[PDB]
């Protein structure tokens, strides 16, 4: 493994070097809008969020090409470093973009991107997998003339048709979802224009300090509102439970996460849902699904369509639905420890209080191994009994995501 | 008229081609114009597929769907593209607020739902501006309803006069008129407030 | 006017310096002519770009084109015109409504015959929805002569209803609907 | 929540911003002082008075408490096996004494 | 009738309509499941409700199952006379205040 | 009571040109009006606003009253602002202005 791993750290050092040496053109101070943008802010910033943000302005205006992580939670505000880094660059002349894997974060991006910088002549633009042909081949491709400012899009601007006019920023967010061709294409990117990556899965932070010097990244664990801990109940599956706990998340008018990860059946599953709430507006989503009618589905139920999403885990650990507070996992004895805390995570962000409700079967006995599991999950606690034990599986895959060997062979 | 791109084989047009050359082409709240557009989309591919699938047309070959998609709708950047390319400007008129975009010295009249203090409001508003010597109007649909509004307009320290069809308001006086207006207006550019019977009692009726 | 109740108030609404400034910014027709203002505008600002020549407007649904289409009627009468929605998809197994049809059929004629006075007088503003903008027509549908009846005319009577049979109308023993 | 340590006592009373630690001699309190949560380590920057620790739940955990809950307890018993979330479970760590969710 | 029992009874009749109503556009035909989950649709997109009517009451809440598998953001509840008149009752009562959307 | 509600400009310039130009007037008389902006950072852009709208703005001392014949705007926790005639008082809110709830 040591003479494997070498091999890895050539490939760091040598962009950091590659980087060091290139020509890019540094950027200037904040120019007067700056200010008024940053102002604009219905919240207020964060001590970690301002560091961050003097870190990223300054690694902007040092020579060297920028290469930075933003380190942070699903619901802390990084994306706002994502708009005003943007904004700086567009006002020393530099078009940017933004890559993000799925379509629904291209929207959700594009969204935030409109009402941070409305009131300037800047023109954002996105492209989607369902952004009509008419206007991509038109007024997002053909944007090579200075039209757009900043583009949010998918995985479609890194195919050869594309072209910038003047790409003065990157920024990635979500890095580790995009394919392994799409990966090694925005490396190919790193080393030309500044980048800027956002991620909310964390690093060990003997990384951070051991790869510091190739690669510079950026914590916040300042939270920017007390966002209270979802109660989380274990229990057998009763269906009064879940009717009514349904109903109490429809009240405010709000949105659930059902998981039947089983694909086989979850179309029935679905049904037996609507059997307990009928007035419900249930989906179903999964992995295989082609991704035109996936993303479009789940569009549905980020634009509030659909009340119920009915889901496996490899589709809800990937959505950031703020409305949804609430979480169904039917046959919570299957999921692994640290998949469960994951599943409860996409809940109860917001401002809303969450709800998770971890059920196992009552027609048969608990194994052995799911009465530990679940009575570790059971009373919730952040001790050393598991949740700091299956924690660094969430940071096996971020290093996984931030260098490039996958294997777990050496690692085993 | 479904098959028709099957029984009747001759490209189609847009309307804009009907229209006499140069007449200019207004879309009012052009984002809901454009969104709704995509929905009509949408909806017509949905019943194209439903109605035409092959699964319950008929035994032989299909109806050719790609071929019944001529008719089909036209998008909003096609129907832009046909009508700019027909002579016709493009012009559109939104209600949010744009810094490059002409804003109109025009505001809406005050609508007093819900407030007799509000609706007296509105008709002090006008005798404060007949006062200064500014021209108001009263525009009612109701035939014969505008003689109530006067006799209030005499009692409540206002001049009402039954402003015969086709005619402006004379300064000084109120000018209740018989009309079709949904919605007043109101302009300081030229002086002019104009009520409808809408804003006074928060009912629609066309 | 008897037919337009409110033309002189309209008048004294364009009065106004910044309708008066999108008569002149309309009358070089530019590219690009974006305005803003409230919707109770509307009906202004069809009338400002009325007062260069004719025009086609698009409101969003069918409500807001009966709307505004009425208001234009109470300053330019029978001269401002509708041109209604299919009330079904262009490949949806249902004809539209007949009444619909004919108006559309109607309002296409009388824009590619504007002189002729007995289909109505020429026309300035034709207000629609974004369905009728979008979906397109064939081309011909002008093209096919109606039947004219006035009192004096010399016709044929096998004429008369071969072409009434011939434009889609049902023969039947006692005329209850339209068609 | 609360840690025991020799002479000295960590609290988080559910209404104080930080929470407080507090340094026992004898049978008084020798010196208080507010930490964070993050390092471990106390704030001397925040100046700490009389902190008053009001219960965490809306209950008082007596004596008669636990006999009911032992009378309760003695129906659904289960005694082997006990399921995680059920009734079985919870009356019986309430005739134990131990705080339970949804009590 | 409304002649020969005028004596003892006033009957006035209304054949004028209030406005334009138009006749509903009726089609026939066979049952595609495509076609009433686009009609169904449609009438959503209005922000619409839709009466499906299924006079099997042993399958009616099949039927309604059906229903919500061929549109699932559509929400669709049951009312039949097997039921008792509080529950029907209030099931018309949340379909007249858009509580659902397919009855 | 003799309290009316706030004239909220939905975002159109013209209504917030409006607005302003009420509160000219009001100052002008000699009532006293008041616009509460919760929001940080925001109160110097009112007093820009104002100053192109040709009105006399003031950023309150926090705690004090508005001074007769001039604007004030203040920093303080409001949702929608308020008209008292009876007092010769024009509040209004900074989310009147741009139609944003600031929690
Ligand atoms: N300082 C803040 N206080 C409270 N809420 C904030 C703050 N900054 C951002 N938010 C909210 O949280 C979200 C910001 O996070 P987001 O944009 O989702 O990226 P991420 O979740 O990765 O931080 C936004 O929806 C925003 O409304």
């Amino acid at each position: 493994a040591r003479r494997a791993v070498r091999e890895i750290a050539s490939e760091l050092v040598a962009l950091y070097a590659k980087r060091q040496s290139a020509p890019g053109h540094a950027f200037g101070p904040d120019t007067p809008w700056q200010a008024e943008m940053e102002d604009a802010f219905g919240f207020t910033e964060t001590i970690d969020q301002l560091t961050a943000i003097q870190e990223v302005k300054s690694d902007m205006e040092k020579p060297v090409p920028m290469d930075r992580v933003i380190c942070g939670d699903v619901g802390y505000g990084k994306t706002e470093i994502a708009v005003r880094a943007a904004f700086k660059a567009v006002q020393d002349g530099k078009q940017v973009a933004v890559l993000v894997p799925t379509t629904l974060l291209a929207d959700q991006h594009l969204q935030t991107f409109t009402n941070r910088m409305a009131g300037f002549p800047v023109t954002v633009k996105g492209l989607s997998r369902f952004t009509d042909p008419a206007e991509s081949r038109a007024v997002i491709e053909g944007l090579k003339d200075g039209s757009v400012d900043v583009v949010i899009g998918t995985h479609r601007l890194l195919q050869t048709g594309v072209t910038w006019k003047d790409l003065g920023l990157i920024i990635v967010d979500e890095e580790q979802r995009f394919g392994v061709e799409h990966k090694e294409h925005i490396k190919s990117m790193r080393t030309h224009v500044d980048v800027l990556t956002m991620s909310a899965t964390p690093i060990p932070r003997t990384l951070e300090m051991s790869l510091a010097g190739i690669r510079e990244m950026s914590t916040i664990l300042t939270p920017p509102e007390e966002r209270y801990p979802v109660l989380t109940y274990v229990g057998p599956h009763d269906d009064k439970q879940v009717a009514a706990a349904l109903r109490r998340e429809l009240l405010r008018d709000g949105q659930a996460f059902y998981i039947h990860n089983r694909v086989r059946t979850i179309d029935e599953a679905a049904a037996r849902v609507r059997q307990l709430v009928p007035e419900a507006r249930v989906v179903v989503a999964h992995g295989q699904m082609n991704e035109e009618t996936l993303e479009k589905t789940v569009e549905g139920f980020w634009n509030r369509e659909y009340d119920i999403l009915v889901c496996t885990t490899i589709v809800e650990t990937g959505l950031d639905i703020s409305n949804a507070n609430t979480l169904i996992v039917e046959r919570a004895d299957t999921f692994g420890l640290s998949q469960l805390h994951q599943l409860r995570g996409r809940v109860g962000r917001s401002r809303e209080r969450g709800y998770a409700y971890f059920l196992y079967p009552p027609n048969k006995p608990l194994t052995e191994t799911a009465y530990d599991r679940l009575a570790t999950i059971a009373q919730n606690n952040e001790l050393g009994a598991g949740m700091a034990v299956a924690m660094k599986d969430l940071e096996i895959r971020g290093a996984g995501n931030v260098l490039g060997a996958e294997q777990s062979g050496h690692v085993a | 008229e479904a098959l028709l791109p099957l029984l009747h084989p001759i490209e189609p047009t847009t309307l804009t081609r009907h229209l006499p050359e140069g007449a200019p082409v207004l879309v009012c709240d052009p984002e809901k114009v454009r969104t709704r557009a995509a929905d009509l989309i949408k909806t017509g591919r949905e019943f194209l597929e439903a109605s035409w699938s092959t699964a319950a047309v008929g035994g032989d070959a299909p109806i050719d769907l790609e071929a019944l998609g001529a008719s089909g709708f036209v998008t909003f950047e096609e129907a832009r593209e046909a009508a700019r390319e027909g002579g016709h400007p493009w012009w559109t008129l939104s209600q949010l607020s744009d810094e490059s975009a002409v804003e109109l010295d025009i505001r809406s009249a005050p609508s007093a739902r819900g407030s007799q203090h509000n609706l007296e409001e509105i008709f002090a508003m006008l005798r404060a501006h007949v006062a200064t010597g500014g021209y108001a109007a009263v525009v009612t649909p109701g035939i014969g309803t505008a003689h109530r509004v006067v006799e209030q307009l005499g009692e409540a320290d206002t001049a009402a006069t039954i402003l015969e069809p086709g005619t402006a308001p004379k300064a000084g006086v109120v000018g209740v008129l018989k009309g079709p207006l949904c919605s007043g207006v109101v302009l300081p550019g030229a002086n002019l407030v104009i009520i409808t019977e809408t804003d006074l009692t928060g009912n629609r009726v066309t | 006017s008897v037919q337009t109740p409110i033309a002189g108030l309209v008048e004294l609404a364009l009065s106004d310096p910044s309708l008066q400034d999108v008569i002149r910014r309309a009358a070089d027709r530019p590219a690009d002519l974006a305005l803003v203002g409230p919707a109770s505008a509307r009906v202004l600002v069809a009338a400002a770009l009325a007062q260069n020549g004719p025009l086609l407007v698009v409101a969003a649904t069918g409500r807001e084109a009966d709307e505004l289409t009425a208001e234009l009627r109470g300053v330019f009468g029978d001269s401002v015109a509708l041109f209604p929605s299919w009330e079904t998809l262009p490949h949806e197994r249902l004809s539209p409504g007949v009444e619909t049809v004919g108006a559309r059929l109607m309002l296409l004629r009388r824009l590619a015959r504007p002189d002729d006075e007995t289909l109505g007088a020429p026309l300035r503003v034709v207000v629609t929805t974004t369905r009728s903008l979008l979906q397109p027509m064939a081309p011909d549908l002008v093209d096919i002569e109606p039947v004219t009846l006035s009192v004096g005319a010399e016709m044929e009577f096998e004429d008369v209803v071969a072409r009434l049979v011939d434009l889609s109308y049902t023969r039947v023993d006692m005329v209850g609907k339209r068609g | 929540e609360f840690a025991v340590r020799g002479g000295i006592l960590d609290v988080f009373p559910p209404t104080a911003e930080h929470p407080v630690r507090v340094e026992f001699w004898g049978d008084e309190i020798s010196e208080m002082r507010a930490f964070a949560i993050a390092d471990q380590r106390s704030i001397p920057e925040v100046p700490v008075q009389t902190v008053v620790a009001v219960p965490c739940r809306e209950l008082l955990m007596t004596d008669d408490v636990r006999e009911r809950a032992a009378a309760l307890a003695a129906e659904h018993p289960t005694t082997e096996n006990t399921v995680p979330g059920t009734v079985p479970d919870m009356l019986a760590k309430l005739a134990e004494g131990i705080p339970v969710d949804g009590m």
